[PDB]
C-alpha cells in the first residue's frame, strides 16, 4: 500500500515522441507527482499553466492527470495554447478555450533532427474543418480540394493530407523540432489518486 | 484593456547600471506573466528575463544570470529589471511583454501584449 | 477547368470602402487555403490575407483592422472587404489558391484598386508634330484614372509605335505620350491619326498629326 | 520576422545563357517552405517551383531549383525569349512572404538612342500650359541621362521621364521626357533643348528649337 512517484520520466524522457497529428496521451493515476521539480527544470524553456500557478499544483489532488506529448517545429510552439489558430491548433492538436492545465516545451534538435531529414515526424496540412479540443485525427484519406471525387488517388485537387517535417540539424530554431508535453487535470465524483508532495 | 508602460532606458558606460520598469494594467487576475525581450540592430528579438506574477518566480538567460534581477512591486503593479555590470553586447531595444499564462516562454509569438520598447546603449 | 476570376476593383477616395470578389471553378473555396496578394504599381508581390478551409483568417500588418477576408461556399466565391482605404492600398489585387508545400498553383488575373481623391477626367490629346525617318506622336495629358489605350490609324499602324507608361503628375492626373517613327518620305502622302480611348471617362479622341 | 532578399535586382543575360538567381533567408528554413514564381510584364504571377526544387505542372526542364537553409537558387539552363521576366521567391513562415523580385532582362549590343524634340502644340498653348517632349528611341542599355536646358540654364525639378519595356523584336528601350511649364513661363524663353548622355554616344547629343520658329 505504498504510493510511488508518477512515471513522468516515461513521458518527458521517451526515446521517440509521437507525430503531432497522432499525438500520444498517457493517463496518469495512483501516484504522487512533484510538479515544482518539473517547473524548476531549466531546459523547459516553455512552461506555462492557465488559471493556476505552477507552484500551487503540488497542493492539489486530482482523479487523473493526462500527459499529451508530440513534436512540432519551433515557430509552432505558440499554437499549443488556448485560443490559438493555425495549421497545428486547427488541424493537429487543439486545446479548449477554457483550458486550465499546463504546456511544456523544449528544443529537441539533438534527439529528433537527422542528417538527411527526419521525415517520420509529420503533421496534417489539409483538413476540411477544425479539430475539436483534444481530438486526434489519424486518417490518411486523400483530401478532396475540388468538386471531383478522388477515389483514393492523388492528383489535381486530390492531395495526401499529411506532410513530413524532415527535421535537419542545420535548420534554425524556428524549424527545429520541439518536444511538447501538455498536462490536463481531471476532477470527477471519485477519490483523487494523483496528489502533490 | 491590457496596457504596458515602460521607462528607464538610456545610455551607460561598460560596467554601469540601469533599471527598467514595466507598469502592467488591465489584467483580471494574477495568472499572467511578464517578460523582457531585447532586439539588437540586426538580430532577432530574444527574451532575457521572465517573471511569473502569481508564483513570483523569476527566470534569466545564462548571459545575464548574475547581472540582471527581475522583480515586482505589488503596490504600483510594476515589474522592474535591474541591469548591473552592463556590457556593450547588452545594447538593444528592450521590450516589456505580457503573456496570458502563469510561467515562461522564449518565443516572442507566445506573448500577446507588447510595450513600445526602450533603448539601452552601452558605450563600447 | 481550374481558374479564379476577380472583380469589384475600382476608384475610391481615401477613407472609403470597396469589396472584391473572386469566383472559383474546379477548385472549391470551402476546401482550400485561399490568399489575397496585391501588387502596387512598379512594386513587388505582397501577401495580404489568408483564410483556411477550417475558417481561420490571417492578415498582413499593413491591412490589419481594415481588411476582412471571407467566402461564400455555395457561390464558390472568395471576398475581400476593404475599409478605411489609403493611397498606399492602390494596387492590383490577386486571389490565389494556396497548396503551401506545393505553392500557390492557381492565380486569378487581378482586379485593380485605385485610392485617390482625384476626380475621373478625360484626357486632352495634343499632336507631337514631325519636323531618313521622322518621329511623330500624341500627348495624352491630364486624365484619371488609368488606363488609356492608344492605337494608330485604327490599328493599321503598329510598327515602330512606342506608347509610354503614364506618369502621375503632381496634380494627381496622369499623362503619357505615344510616338511612332515613319519614313520621312511618307509625311506628305500618308495620314497619321492616334486613336485615344479612356474608358473610365468614356472619352474617345481621334487626333490627326500633321507637319507644322 | 524572417526576411527574404533576392539578388541581383536585375540580371542582364543573352538568350541561350545560363541564369542563376539568388534568394536568401535571414533564418535557416526547410526546403519545403520555399517556392518560386514567374511574372511576365502585364500578367499575373504563375507558380514556377515549389519545395525549393520541384517544378510545377507544365514548367519546362530548363528551370531548376536548389538550396538549403539560408541560400536558395533558381537556375535557368539556357534562357529562351519567354524567360525574360521578373522572378519572386516566397517563404512560408508565420505567413507567405515574397522576396523583392529579380528582373531578368535581355543583354544585347550597345544601341545609341535617336533623339527627337517636340515643341508644345498650338492647341495646348491655348489652354495655358506648355509641354515639351524629348524622345530617346531604341537604345540599349537602359541607363541614360536627359538634361533639359532652357536658354542654356539647366532645368531641374519640372520634368518627368517614362521608359518602355524592352522591345520584343530588337530588345531596346525608349524614353520620353516631358518638360512642363505654364504658357507664361514658356514665353519667357527662346532656346529649348534636351541633352542626351548614353553609353552609345561618344559625346552628348543635343536637340533644340527656338520658340516661335
Ligand atoms: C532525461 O534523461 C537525460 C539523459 O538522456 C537526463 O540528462 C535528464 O536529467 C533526464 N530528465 C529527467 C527529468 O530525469
Amino acid at each position: 500500500h505504498h504510493t510511488n512517484l508518477c512515471p513522468f520520466d516515461e513521458v518527458f524522457n521517451a526515446t521517440r515522441f509521437a507525430s503531432v497529428y497522432a499525438w500520444n496521451r498517457k493517463r496518469i493515476s495512483n501516484c504522487v507527482a512533484d510538479y515544482s521539480v518539473l517547473y524548476n527544470f531549466a531546459p523547459f524553456f516553455a512552461f506555462k499553466c492557465y488559471g493556476v500557478s505552477p507552484t500551487k499544483l503540488n497542493d492539489l489532488c486530482f482523479t487523473n492527470v493526462y500527459a499529451d506529448s508530440f513534436v512540432i517545429r519551433g515557430n509552432e510552439v505558440s499554437q499549443i495554447a488556448p485560443g490559438q489558430t493555425g495549421n497545428i491548433a486547427d488541424y493537429n492538436y487543439k486545446l479548449p478555450d477554457d483550458f486550465t492545465g499546463c504546456v511544456i516545451a523544449w528544443n529537441s534538435n539533438k534527439l529528433d533532427s537527422k542528417v538527411g531529414g527526419n521525415y517520420n515526424y509529420r503533421y496534417r496540412l489539409f483538413r476540411k474543418s477544425n479539430l475539436k479540443p483534444f481530438e486526434r485525427d489519424i486518417s490518411t484519406e486523400i483530401y478532396q480540394a475540388g468538386n471531383k471525387p478522388c477515389n483514393g488517388v492523388a492528383g489535381v485537387n486530390c492531395y495526401f493530407p499529411l506532410q513530413s517535417y524532415g527535421f535537419r540539424p542545420t535548420y534554425g530554431v524556428g524549424h527545429q523540432p520541439y518536444r511538447v508535453v501538455v498536462l490536463s487535470f481531471e476532477l470527477l465524483h471519485a477519490p483523487a489518486t494523483v496528489c502533490g508532495k | 484593456q491590457v496596457q504596458l508602460v515602460e521607462s528607464g532606458g538610456g545610455l551607460v558606460q561598460p560596467g554601469g547600471s540601469l533599471r527598467l520598469s514595466c507598469a502592467a494594467s488591465g489584467f483580471t487576475n494574477d495568472f499572467y506573466s511578464i517578460a523582457w525581450f531585447r532586439q539588437a540592430p540586426g538580430k532577432e528579438r530574444e527574451g532575457v528575463s521572465w517573471l511569473s506574477v502569481s508564483d513570483n518566480t523569476p527566470t534569466y538567460v545564462d548571459s545575464v544570470k548574475d547581472r540582471f534581477t527581475i522583480s515586482r512591486h505589488n503596490a504600483n503593479n510594476t515589474v522592474y529589471l535591474q541591469m548591473n555590470m552592463l556590457k556593450p553586447e547588452d545594447t538593444a531595444i528592450y521590450y516589456c511583454a505580457a503573456g496570458r499564462f502563469a510561467g515562461r516562454d522564449t518565443w516572442p509569438s507566445s506573448y500577446d501584449y507588447w510595450g513600445q520598447g526602450t533603448q539601452v546603449t552601452v558605450s563600447s | 477547368e481550374v481558374q479564379l476570376l476577380e472583380s469589384g476593383g475600382g476608384l475610391v477616395q481615401p477613407g472609403g470602402s470597396l469589396r472584391l470578389s473572386c469566383a472559383a471553378s474546379g477548385l472549391t473555396v470551402r476546401s482550400n487555403y485561399m490568399n489575397w496578394v496585391r501588387q502596387a504599381p512598379g512594386k513587388g508581390l505582397e501577401w495580404v490575407s489568408l483564410i483556411y478551409s477550417g475558417g481561420s483568417t490571417f492578415y498582413a500588418d499593413s491591412v490589419k483592422g481594415r481588411f476582412t477576408i471571407s467566402r461564400h461556399d455555395s457561390k464558390n466565391t472568395l471576398y475581400l472587404q476593404m475599409n478605411s482605404l489609403r493611397a498606399e492600398d492602390t494596387a492590383v489585387y490577386y486571389c490565389a489558391r494556396d497548396l503551401v508545400v506545393y505553392g500557390m498553383d492557381v492565380w486569378g488575373q487581378g482586379t485593380t484598386v485605385t485610392v485617390s481623391s482625384a476626380s475621373t477626367k478625360g484626357p486632352s490629346v495634343f499632336p507631337l508634330a514631325p519636323s531618313g525617318t521622322a518621329a511623330l506622336g500624341c500627348l495624352v495629358k491630364d486624365y484619371f484614372p488609368e488606363p488609356v489605350t492608344v492605337s494608330w490609324n485604327s490599328g493599321a499602324l503598329t510598327s515602330g509605335v512606342h506608347t509610354f507608361p503614364a506618369v502621375l503628375q503632381s496634380s494627381g492626373l496622369y499623362s503619357l505620350s505615344s510616338v511612332v517613327t515613319v519614313p520621312s518620305s511618307s509625311l506628305g502622302t500618308q495620314t497619321y491619326i492616334c486613336n485615344v480611348n479612356h474608358k473610365p471617362s468614356n472619352t474617345k479622341v481621334d487626333k490627326k498629326v500633321e507637319p507644322k | 520576422d524572417i526576411q527574404m532578399t533576392q539578388s541581383p535586382g536585375t540580371l542582364s543575360l543573352s538568350p541561350g545563357e545560363r541564369a542563376t538567381l539568388s534568394c536568401r533567408a535571414s533564418q535557416s528554413v526547410s526546403s519545403s517552405s520555399l517556392a518560386w514564381y514567374q511574372q511576365k510584364h502585364g500578367q499575373a504571377p504563375r507558380l514556377l517551383i515549389y519545395g525549393t526544387s520541384s517544378r510545377a505542372t507544365g514548367i519546362p526542364d530548363r528551370f531548376s531549383g536548389s538550396g538549403s537553409g539560408t541560400d536558395f537558387t533558381l537556375t535557368i539552363s539556357g534562357l529562351e525569349p519567354e524567360d525574360f521576366a521578373v522572378y519572386y521567391c516566397q517563404q512560408y513562415g508565420s505567413s507567405p512572404l515574397f522576396g523583392g523580385g529579380t528582373k531578368v532582362e535581355i543583354k544585347r549590343t550597345v544601341a545609341a538612342p535617336s533623339v527627337f524634340i517636340f515643341p508644345p502644340s498650338d492647341e495646348q498653348l491655348k489652354s495655358g500650359t506648355a509641354s515639351v517632349v524629348c524622345l530617346l528611341n531604341n537604345f540599349y542599355p537602359r541607363e541614360a541621362k536627359v538634361q533639359w536646358k532652357v536658354d542654356n540654364a539647366l532645368q531641374s525639378g519640372n520634368s518627368q521621364e517614362s521608359v518602355t519595356e524592352q522591345d520584343s523584336k530588337d530588345s531596346t528601350y525608349s524614353l520620353s521626357s516631358t518638360l512642363t511649364l505654364s504658357k507664361a513661363d514658356y514665353e519667357k524663353h527662346k532656346v529649348y533643348a534636351c541633352e542626351v548622355t548614353h553609353q552609345g554616344l561618344s559625346s552628348p547629343v543635343t536637340k533644340s528649337f527656338n520658340r516661335g520658329e
